[PDB]
């Protein structure tokens, strides 16, 4: 029992973690994004 | 009188009319020693129209002559097309002689008002196990397909086609498609071999034309099948029509095509700022008015195998009912490759498929959502760290899930078994019986492409 | 007046053109110094053109003049063993062409009602796709892969494979190095396979017009036997070079852009193109020979090659290209470096055409054996979090797995059709349920060597003869049983 | 009460007249002045005060205060809240109800996600029971 | 016949010169009164010209007069080049004096022909044994430098420049615009005092400089090294060159940078460029000829997860080999610092070098990733735990990383050894002995920069 | 010895300036010119020889060699040093010091994380002790 108690714990700290990382590399992805579809957009502004 | 044109680019051509005789909107224009006609688009003054070229572009300068019919493009509608297959404008391509007709209707109408407007009372029975289950038909309905390419649209609508609208009373059925000459050309042998043909008109157009026939072709079908539902004969008031059309997408892209030419901003994922109205005034028109009734099926392409991009998703809304086809169930082997999720219809009603058949629906439903949440314990936590509840719902989910694959009498092509064609209440006894917990035993292999519950019980023997 | 005019803009390849009021849509013009040119449009007062050849001897204020034709391309059997640029003019040296017969570049396909269904087979030479993925005269099967994953090997096999198919062969290469192009003649000459194969070049260093021009004149080419009731075949090495050329020559002629960069129509110029590769009926051969030969009907089948961006199968061209063809044969970069050599993805690779395009015995004994592979694939990657196993699921897990270590085959080793047909009976009657998973191919190899050792004319009957009867069943039934004893591996 | 059962259809239709008016572009082709549009409408559904409605009656009615209810409808594709419209009018109205595709098909019918919804005014707008 | 400027916007200088003589594409002007030169990118009609300033770009304004040379730049070839340092018009900065050299060459010329392509492909044999066996290079291939800061990327650079000489008898030309890291004594010193500097041309540039300058540098070599080349022994054979055309810059301008090498501009220039007649042209430039080859070596900066497959592969794909550098190797006195295992080379193929080598090859890969599994076992515990069959090749591996192993001559400084010169023969027959375990009795350290296994040998008996 | 308080902040000015003058935005957060922005300022900081001192003042100073250092300050958002900007300043100078922030509010009150920190020349610039 005391032995799935820690490895059970370990387990939740590393997904708390992992969770955190993510969520970074998601703004970013999210911020980057935006900024390409304005670029695109702006080319269409131009095309005429 | 007579114009004369300054401009083309690509499919584009600009024409310069005099002040007093400038034509008016959609309005057909013969260029005189060729087979091109222009439809326009835009009057951008100055006596000036944008137009697109109702063909293709071959041998075309400036400062060639055109003349103007004052009227949009008309086609010949009447019992004369049955039997017949025929280009965007309306000539035959069958190489069987001119169709003998005196009628003709405009391409471009508009749409039944609110006050002329019906309701659909009556179901639809097709023989598949998971349409006829999760999403009722009824007739003067609508249903939707959407997939992504190579998932198996085609081989459902032909499946479609041979279940209900073979032999019907009538049914005087229409069949405006584009797509691939291949199977093309193996439908039209196909049919004349039955001797459907007699009562069915086919409208046709490659996929090599220059946009501007792919951009007009649907209207061509919309405008033959209004006749067939509103024609009245002794008071027969005509005979329920039935309507494929297999080329939506083509009018969207051809749209897109031509949007930048025509010199208008673009607009999301460079798509039309005008997608929206285009898809409306397409849409409205397909539907079944007090004076008769139109039963149609729709083939939707997905681009990218995402539902939320902005035309697939512009399309939910006209829909009622919708049958969404799902890569991962295509590679994982089971055909017809339907998502049990995100698939309903508006007649899924306790009040119009009755008791059984919604509870049925709902706890098949439920089953599967369930199972759906516990992939991601199974993927961390061993399998027998699940509760006993949950390992009698993922394995009565995999029976199920398997339970939804038949095979159809179109494929036999790819595979050499015979078709089957279950009854609804089959069905209904089958899943009845299986979320009950009977069946149990019998191993989750035999559930795969073997019609009703009987041929289950037999397989069972061998594997 | 109306038919010459002065140049007003050099740059990048472009040229704008004053006057030629009398012009006409893809006409040729030509220029001062033996350079031609095509017109792609006519505004209000210009003329826009692109340049076939070298744009920097050209300067503002020369002349040009229209021709009154349209691209034409020399065209016949005298251009077998051949290799030549996108206009037809020799680059091997081997002397000039004497040419017979010119052939427009750009025309239209033949209507719904001048075709047939395809019901004959082509060979290439690999056991997982003339299996899974048939090939037939007329079909337009299309290739898809990552960079470095054997795109090339195996059209250069296809090519190969038809040495006594008595079917001609076309291919054509846009955007590539001279070494690469070069590499590739060599090998070809060195197999015997350049007796009945031309070669189109439209290298790097060559404008980009010529890489925009290549797969239409090499189709051209090809459709001369399609026309007189014989079959070609046509490889278009890269068209997604194609369409990054076209995208330049498009904006530079001050086109709107559009996603991804891309103007309009590229779906209508990848789409113009591979509606020319079809099957034609009869009637259509006798109308067009006047007569001169009956009883006959063409093909041309065609086998483009699109590459992916780290396995991007999402965007514009990838997607566009896709819902044009009849299939596609898939290939991973993750399979290529685990080992398998033709790392083709069963489940996501798919043939429309079906068992149509087989021969009897090979449509009767792999019936099916695609979808055990794909079902195969979920059932091996859910197993693995499951405590147990029925008898059901374990016969299941080794049959895949040996099905999928069978299919693996070494470059420029053609299987003919009796040894495909006896490893698919081999598979199917389940003979190698008790063969180690390792040591597959070695076994498998060896069978063949046996039944080429003796049996010789059994194995000639089927490789002339597609066809099985029972007495054609049990002497390989009986063959293999006894190659099971009395042997060693 | 009022109800509008999609705004986002509205904001299409105005982007789509925007831009072919030749308004300047922005994030998803939205025009600039898209946050006031919905502002401007959100903004009148109001309680007005018993003074308010005896001016405006000019005395006709005396004691009575009127009121406006407002039930604006949202559509978000799956399930991406951090859109441009959607945030626009989160950010304007008094509260949120949230329904989810996962609730609907599991079996809870009404669907209402109780965790992420909330009502500003709260409890002063019940009764005593 | 004279023009006058009209418009100066960042690098472009439009001038408009008369109707009768206008300045084809890429010919040469000069600004009267002003050190400035211009070069015409593209032509613009009304005798207007657009160009980029080549000269010092001080005192420049509207209106100045500009005289035409009727000639691309022309750029001095020769033997005479030989340990001189030059800026990209040519002229001499390292105040030694003139340039004997009378003969010029234009920079921009057409690329070979088909006819004139290799008969087969062939393989460059250079000084260091580690390329030669794990990523050997070819005549008219590409190589990229993939490593960091830390290693100075440098000493295998003279090592290279010594070997070609060395050996196949090759000159090389260097030609850089920058330096991103001046840690190490600059290249021209480092040349100087190795003795290396009578067999290099160089080419330089600073970022402080018209940005015309900057772009072009490549261009100026490249005609430098063509020259090399062609020119032919009494026997009438060519010579091989190395371009040392190192990575300007960071990916933020290489990759629009390292694309310059291939003829675009790194958002240098804003107004229209003419650089794709020079993309491909500039690449197909560097092959194998009949008489001779042009063999470019390109470094790289990475800062980490951007290099080989998981690199954005605008750089990437045209490289036809990949040498890595490790920043753990270097740190664990092993030089050269060339990581085997991150190291590829699209020339390690059976049909190409032969069986044998690709057979010894791929071996030795598979022992290092077999050790680097291992190594946490190993630092677990030691041989002790370990079982037999792995000590072995933890052994071998050993033995294998310190054979890895040479001395360099460009070192004679420090060295008491003149360095080793291994033929690739010697280097094949030496790990094919070493991995049939013959050798396994040999004590350890003796394969540490001992060079040739031959040389360790002697080594081991001696010690 | 010169110090530049923060080059991010003239990265941001620039941008601002290059956006005002209607350059194209580009698919990246800053312009790619900003690059060389970074570079022409950083080339000037170098140590002339003994020769050039004499040539450039005509023999009025000899024996003497002169220098110039730079100190420039670049921050980050969220320790994130692969973005456009710090990955640019990196590869351009000869050594860095990496400043972390969990160092600092863990007692440790000059925060410089020797793991990553690197000068690249070693000895030659320290004195004998
Ligand atoms: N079936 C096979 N068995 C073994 N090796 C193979 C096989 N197919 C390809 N290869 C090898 O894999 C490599 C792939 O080369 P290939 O020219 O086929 O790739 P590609 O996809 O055309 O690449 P590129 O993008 O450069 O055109 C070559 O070294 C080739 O010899
Ligand atoms: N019931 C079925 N049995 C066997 N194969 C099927 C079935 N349904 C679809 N397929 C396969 O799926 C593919 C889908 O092709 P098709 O429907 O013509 O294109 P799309 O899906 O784009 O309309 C076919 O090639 C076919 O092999
Ligand atoms: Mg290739």
């Amino acid at each position: 029992q005391s032995a799935r108690m820690v490895a059970m714990k370990a387990a939740t700290d590393n997904a708390g973690q992992l969770i955190k990382d993510l969520q970074l590399i998601y703004n970013k992805l999210r911020q980057a994004a935006i900024t390409q579809e304005i670029s695109e957009i702006v080319g269409g502004a131009a095309a005429v | 009188s007579s114009g004369r044109i300054i401009q083309i680019i690509g499919a584009v051509i600009d024409v310069e009319f005099e002040r007093t005789s400038v034509p008016k909107i959609y309005d057909a224009l013969q260029v005189d020693g060729t087979e091109t006609t222009l439809e326009v688009q835009q009057q951008l003054g100055d006596g000036v129209v944008r137009t697109i070229a109702m063909g293709s572009t071959e041998g075309l300068k400036r400062g060639l002559t055109v003349t103007s019919t004052n009227a949009p493009i008309s086609v010949p509608v009447g019992t004369a097309t049955l039997g017949r297959i025929m280009d965007v404008l309306g000539r035959p391509i069958d190489e069987a002689g001119p169709v003998a007709t005196e009628e003709r209707l405009p391409i471009h109408r508009q749409a039944p008002s609110y006050a002329e407007q019906a309701a659909s009372t009556d179901l639809l029975e097709t023989g598949i196990k998971v349409i006829d289950l999760l999403c009722p038909f009824a007739k003067g309905g609508k249903v939707g397909l959407f997939g992504g390419a190579g998932v198996g649209k085609t081989v459902n609508m032909m499946e479609l086609i041979n279940n209900i609208a073979k032999a019907h009373s009538g049914l005087s059925v229409f069949a405006g498609v584009g797509e691939r000459t291949r199977e093309g050309n193996d439908f039209y042998h196909e049919m004349k071999d039955s001797n459907v043909l007699d009562k069915v008109a086919m409208v046709y157009g490659q996929m090599n034309e220059p946009p501007g026939n792919r951009l007009r072709v649907a209207l061509t079908g919309l405008t033959m099948a209004e006749y067939f539902r509103d024609e009245k004969d002794e008071n027969g008031k005509g005979r329920d029509v039935l309507l494929f059309v297999d080329n939506i997408y083509r009018y969207t892209l051809a749209g897109t095509e031509v949007s930048a030419l025509l010199g208008r901003m673009p607009s999301a994922v460079g798509y039309q700022p005008t997608l929206a109205e285009e898809m409306g005034v397409l849409q409205e028109r397909i539907t079944s008015t007090k004076s008769g009734s139109i039963t149609s099926i729709q083939a939707v392409y997905v681009p990218a195998d995402d539902l939320t991009d902005p035309s697939p998703a512009t399309t939910f809304a006209h829909l009622d009912a919708t049958v969404v086809l799902s890569r991962d169930i295509a590679s994982s082997g089971i055909y017809p490759a339907i998502d049990p999720l995100d698939s309903t219809s508006r007649q899924l009603d306790p009040l119009v498929v009755g008791q059984e058949h919604y509870e049925i629906a709902r706890a098949v439903q439920n089953v599967l959502q369930r199972y759906k949440e516990l992939k991601d314990i199974i993927a961390i936590l061993g399998m027998d760290e699940l509760a006993e509840e949950d390992k009698l719902v993922v394995y009565r989910a995999r029976k199920i899930q398997r339970f939804f694959s038949q095979p159809f009498h179109v494929a036999e092509v790819f595979t050499g078994a015979p078709g089957k064609l279950v009854p609804l209440k089959e069905t209904i006894r089958g899943f009845k019986g299986l979320l009950a917990g009977e069946y149990d035993h019998i191993p989750e292999q035999a559930f795969y492409m073997v019609g009703g519950i009987d041929e289950v019980i037999a397989k069972a023997e061998k594997l | 007046a109306k038919n010459e005019g002065t140049i007003v803009m050099v740059s990048d390849g472009i040229v704008r053109i004053h006057g030629l009021a009398d012009a006409m849509y893809g006409e040729m013009i030509e220029f001062d110094g033996g350079l031609f040119g095509m017109a792609l449009n006519l505004e209000q007062d210009s003329v826009g053109a692109v340049v076939l050849g070298n744009y920097l001897s050209l300067q503002e204020g020369q002349k040009a003049r229209c021709t009154g034709r349209v691209l034409e391309v020399p065209v016949g059997p005298e251009l077998l063993g051949r290799v030549v640029d996108a206009l037809g003019n020799p680059i091997d040296g081997k002397g000039p062409i004497d040419a017979k017969l010119t052939d427009a570049v750009e025309k239209v396909a033949p209507g719904v009602i001048w075709r047939q269904s395809v019901d004959q087979p082509v060979q290439t030479g690999y056991k997982s796709v003339d299996t899974m993925i048939p090939v037939g005269r007329g079909q337009r099967e299309l290739i898809i892969g990552d960079r470095q994953t054997g795109k090339t090997a195996m059209a250069i096999d296809a090519i190969i494979a038809q040495k006594n198919s008595g079917i001609k062969c076309v291919y054509v290469a846009i955007g590539q190095k001279q070494s690469t192009i070069a590499n590739v003649v060599r090998k070809l000459e060195e197999t015997g396979a350049m007796a009945y194969t031309t070669v189109v070049a439209a290298a790097a260093a060559d404008p980009a017009a010529m890489q925009y021009l290549a797969p239409y004149s090499g189709c051209t080419m090809g459709e001369y036997f399609r026309d007189r009731g014989e079959d070609a075949l046509i490889i278009y090495d890269d068209l997604s070079k194609q369409a990054v050329a076209y995208r330049q020559i498009s904006l530079l002629l001050r086109r709107p852009p559009g996603r991804e960069a891309y103007p309009g129509d590229v779906f209508y110029l990848h789409s113009r193109l591979l509606e020319r590769a079809s099957r034609v009926s009869a009637e259509y051969v006798e109308k067009f020979t006047n007569g001169a030969v009956t009883g006959k009907t063409g093909s041309l089948t065609a086998l483009p090659i699109i590459e992916t961006q780290a396995g991007d199968v999402s965007a514009f061209v990838p997607t566009n290209v896709i819902s044009i063809t009849d299939g596609q044969i898939f290939l991973e970069t993750s399979l290529f470096n685990a080992g398998i050599r033709p790392a083709v993805n069963a489940g996501i690779s798919v043939s429309r055409v079906g068992g149509s395009a087989q021969t009897k015995i090979i449509k009767k004994l792999s019936g099916g054996i695609r979808t055990a592979l794909a079902q195969y694939r979920e059932l091996a990657a859910f197993a693995q979090f499951a405590s147990d196993l029925d008898e059901a699921t374990r016969k299941q897990l080794e049959h895949g797995q040996r099905v999928t270590e069978l299919m693996k085959q070494k470059q420029y080793a053609p299987y003919s059709i009796a040894d495909q047909a006896v490893s698919v009976y081999a598979s199917n009657e389940g003979y190698m349920a008790d063969v180690e998973v390792k040591k597959i191919v070695d076994f498998d190899a060896a069978l063949i060597a046996y039944f080429r050792s003796e049996y010789a004319p059994l194995m000639k009957q089927i490789d002339e003869t597609g066809d099985y009867n029972k007495d054609i069943e049990a002497a390989i039934k009986a063959g293999i049983e006894s190659f099971k004893a009395t042997q060693t591996y």
